[PDB]
């Protein structure tokens, strides 16, 4: 069966370049068009150029003229996508897509699409998050439970991921989709539900990781100061 | 990739003097050229593909004759009118019944009669057509430079010899120029024109034998078919029902399947390897003309072997009046030229055997390295001889 | 501003027939053949439809594809849960030579006809830590979750007076249990936090609200 | 009194058959230039030097200087196999028929 695996996720400041990769198999390599595609977050689909493999001539979307570059290797079965000059509006899926099986450029449409590239371009300078606790409630009731947890605040870019316990504890985890604020940076939030009459005896560490970074932060979540009972 | 051990494979010396050869590649089959003081290589076509057929007829072979019915008429009470015939849920047909007091009529005489089985279809002999730019072609070529019985036939260990190379064809741009190194590049000009057999042919599947039958063989046959609805006519072949029955029950057999009919026309049409979407076309072939006035030599400007060389064993017949063979160098001296040659007698002077593996030679300086070998002796006995005076080791060979 | 023009939104109960309309050109759909693509959520897309009315083998019958003058249509008939997805038109533009798209439509499956049955949403509302206050910075945090249908709006509030400024508020997202979760962030300085009785975050869903209300100096 | 199409030519479907001895088709034209003359012949075989099918549509050319322009061809072309080209060289497109 046709299958197109592509590379790996990347972070990029503007200004910079990107070269997204992706191996053809199952097919005669030559033999077929391969397109571009990209989909910036929440948005459409939008057409970025097509390469024939068999020669290594290309046509790109004219709005992409004069800085993207599409290239082949036919020993290897592998094309490439190089965007250049990169600003934060060119964060995107990068999707390769196999050709149905046009002679002609004319009327080529993509048919077999890889898994995609997440390609984020952010200030733009990185930076790693700040992690504040979100303190439980210091109520008490029989059988009651309590919502604590951590903000992951201004990050860029994605991703981050949050345990908690060092995956130890998972049971009421919910770890919120982060917000893109109009600043160009991300913030999140993990929560975990846990029984009120235990606060305060019980251990809660949020590990938050920001790899593009290199930032790794452990902080731990304890009863309100004002809390009299845990 | 390569010519060595195909069962379909033709040598050519293109011309005298020439630069360039004219061919013609076909499916299955490889070519290789020779050309004087230049490198031996190989041109294959690999694959032949669309990169979209339609359906066009379905006839059927069948099972639903399970379900019976049995309109019954007194005769001069007219024709007999079955409920299931509002609906193809079956099919219908007439008859008439000698009957009367005997079984429950009035009168003596013809009585009308209309039965009804099932139909739906088991296996559906499908069959496509195939609309004459989405053709592309897969061109394959591979250098005689130095190789091994090993890595002959390893596309990757190739590649990265730059002794093999793999493009496509297509009708936009007919041609192509394959560089390979230092051997300078080959450069074909692939004519997509092939016969070829018109599209005027169907596509027929059968189960899992796919073949191409004629048009009409196909569409003027007899047994039930459908175009691309649920909807089947001439289901007729739902026969041998009319026992010509009573009211009671007529025996709707289902008829024998046969897939005689279908088999025993077997050889008229070609066979094809057909997977769900695509069409190998064989049928195909592909004229082109291998210009290699840009292919050249290498390792020219070393000295000869001079070191023992031994045979790695009775050297092969590959069908072709050709043989192969695989050495070893006791050398411990680098990269230099293998002294082998096909001798009529021992020690001759002149050779007798032209090498297809022309201007052979040790590739690495690493001692005991293994030099494959392919040559066409003369008929009759030879022998072959590798190294010269004392050093030189032979082997006879009598081709036939 | 995509070439080709889609609804934002279609959504069905299960077992209905939608459609999605796309609207084109004489250099686009009007000379050439329309192309259709499904996407589920997390997934890349799939060609669902080929030449206007063509289906790949395995995309079922209940999905067809129609053209007339520049406009093209899908339809999906027994609409089924894992229908819910982007869908988006494509087809070669003569004039900008190469292929084009329309903007996407967001399928979305109700919950059955006879009554999925709306749920109203969890609100958590957290005040700013300790810790932030002494980095001279106040997020008020509040964490939406299972509701159904997947739409809220999110109002803040400053005592009873609405505060626009500093909010930050997600897209609605699906949860493990399938219905949805969002959150808003309200940025404040320490002062503003202070110079106030109190802030709240209300969530509108299916109009009705739930409003939760934190102050400076309580112990909640 | 114009030139010759120099840019490159593609074919926007397989040529159909008239029923009369000849085909038509369709070309678009990638060319920016103006109108020019279509390079179009009938050969009876891959860079042959002279012609051999003549064409219904004589002397054609693309009558807009607006990029990608279509143009309607009709031709006969020889009996048996035979190919359909436009352009010439390294530009040049064709495709093959057989009439019978």
């Amino acid at each position: 069966q046709v299958q197109l695996v592509q590379s790996g996720a990347e972070v990029r400041k503007p200004g910079a370049s990107t070269k997204v990769s992706c191996k053809a198999s199952g097919y005669t390599f030559t033999h077929y068009y391969m397109h571009w595609v990209r989909q910036a977050p929440g948005q459409g689909l939008e057409w970025m150029g097509i390469i024939n493999p068999s020669g290594g001539s290309t046509t790109y979307a004219q709005k992409l003229q004069g800085r993207v570059t599409m290239t082949r290797d036919t020993s290897t079965s592998t094309v490439y996508m190089e965007l250049s000059s990169l600003r934060s509006e060119d964060t995107a899926v990068y999707y390769c897509a196999r050709d149905w099986g046009s002679n002609y450029v004319w009327g080529s449409y993509p048919k077999y699409w890889g898994q995609g590239t997440l390609v984020t371009v952010s200030s733009a300078s990185t930076k790693g998050p700040s992690v504040f606790p979100l303190a439980p409630s210091s109520k008490s009731t029989s059988g009651g439970t309590a919502a604590l947890g951590c903000l992951v605040k201004d990050y860029f870019p994605e991703p981050v991921t949050v345990s908690w316990n060092s995956g130890a504890l998972t049971s009421g985890v919910h770890t919120f989709p982060a917000v893109l604020q109009s600043s160009g940076l991300y913030s999140l939030s993990s929560v975990v539900t846990v029984p009120s009459s235990s606060l305060g005896t019980q251990t809660y560490i949020c590990n938050v990781n920001h790899k593009p970074s290199n930032t790794k932060v452990d902080k731990r979540v304890e009863p309100k100061s004002c809390d009299k009972t845990h | 990739f390569n010519c060595l051990g195909m069962s379909n494979r033709d040598f050519l010396e293109g011309v005298s003097g020439a630069t360039w050869v004219d061919l013609v590649l076909e499916g299955d089959s490889c070519v290789t050229i020779m050309s004087k003081d230049k490198p031996t290589i190989d041109v294959k076509m690999m694959n032949m593909e669309a990169a979209n057929l339609a359906e066009v007829r379905s006839y059927c072979y069948l099972a639903t004759v399970s379900d019976l019915s049995t309109k019954a008429a007194c005769p001069t009470m007219g024709e007999a009118h079955n409920d299931k015939r509002a609906d193809p849920a079956f099919v219908c047909r007439q008859g008439v019944v000698d009957r009367g007091w005997g079984n429950g009529c009035g009168l003596f005489g013809k009585g009308s009669i209309d039965t009804c089985a099932k139909f739906a279809c088991s296996t559906k002999a499908i069959g496509r057509t195939i609309l004459k730019e989405n053709i592309k072609y897969e061109v394959a070529i591979f250098v005689h430079g130095p190789t091994t019985v090993e890595s002959h036939g390893n596309y990757s260990t190739q590649v990265g010899a730059t002794q093999a190379g793999r493009f496509s064809i297509t009708p936009a741009a007919p041609s192509y120029t394959l560089k390979l190194g230092e051997y300078g590049e080959v450069t074909v000009d692939c004519e997509p024109r092939s016969g070829i057999d018109t599209n005027a042919y169907y596509v027929m599947t059968v189960g899992t034998k796919t073949f191409l039958v004629h048009r009409e063989w196909f569409m003027d046959l007899n047994l039930p078919w459908s175009s691309a609805g649920s909807t089947v006519w001439r289901n007729r072949e739902t026969l041998m029902e009319f026992e010509e029955p009573h009211a009671t029950k007529q025996s709707v057999i289902a008829l024998g399947s046969q897939e005689g009919a279908l088999h025993q026309a077997l050889a008229g049409a070609i066979p094809v390897e057909f997977s769900s979407n695509t069409v190998k076309l064989t049928s195909g072939h592909l004229k082109c003309r291998v210009k290699m006035e840009k292919l050249q030599l290498k390792g020219t400007t070393y000295g000869v072997c001079s070191k023992a060389f031994k045979f790695l064993g009775t050297p092969a017949d590959t069908g072709h009046g050709t043989v192969v063979l695989e050495l070893q160098y006791t050398g411990t001296d680098g990269p230099c030229k293998v002294p082998i040659s096909s001798v009529a007698s021992l020690n001759d002077l002149t050779p007798v055997g032209r090498l297809v593996t022309v201007n052979p030679f040790v590739s690495v300086a690493t001692a005991n390295a293994k030099v494959l070998i392919e040559l066409e002796p003369p008929f009759g006995d030879s022998y072959i001889v590798v190294g010269r005076g004392e050093q030189q080791i032979n082997h006879h060979w009598h081709k036939s | 501003q995509s070439v080709l023009t889609q609804p934002s939104s279609v959504s069905g109960t299960p077992g209905q027939r939608v459609t999605i309309s796309c609207s084109g050109s004489s250099s686009n759909i009007g000379s050439n053949t329309v192309n259709w693509y499904q996407q589920l959520p997390g997934t890349a897309p799939k060609l669902l439809i080929y030449g206007n009315n063509q289906r790949p083998s395995g995309v079922p019958d209940r999905f067809s594809g129609s053209k007339s003058g520049t406009s093209a249509s899908l339809a999906i008939s027994g609409l089924q849960s894992e229908d819910e997805a982007d869908y988006y038109c494509a087809a070669w533009d003569d004039s900008l030579n190469g292929p084009v798209f329309g903007g996407g439509t967001k399928l979305t499956v109700l919950g059955a006809a006879a009554g999925q049955p709306k749920a109203a949403p969890s609100v958590t509302l957290f005040p700013p830590s300790s810790e932030e206050l002494q980095a001279n910075k106040a997020t008020l945090v509040c964490l939406i979750s299972d509701f159904y249908p997947g739409a809220v709006t999110v109002a803040w509030k400053a005592d009873s007076s609405p505060v626009k400024a500093g909010v930050e508020t997600t897209t609605p997202s699906k949860q493990s249990n399938n219905k949805y979760a969002a959150s808003s962030y309200l940025s404040l300085t320490p002062e503003q936090w202070k110079s106030h009785r109190s802030y709240s975050c209300q969530v509108t869903h299916e109009g009705s609200t739930v409003e939760k209300t934190v102050a400076p100096t309580e112990c909640s």
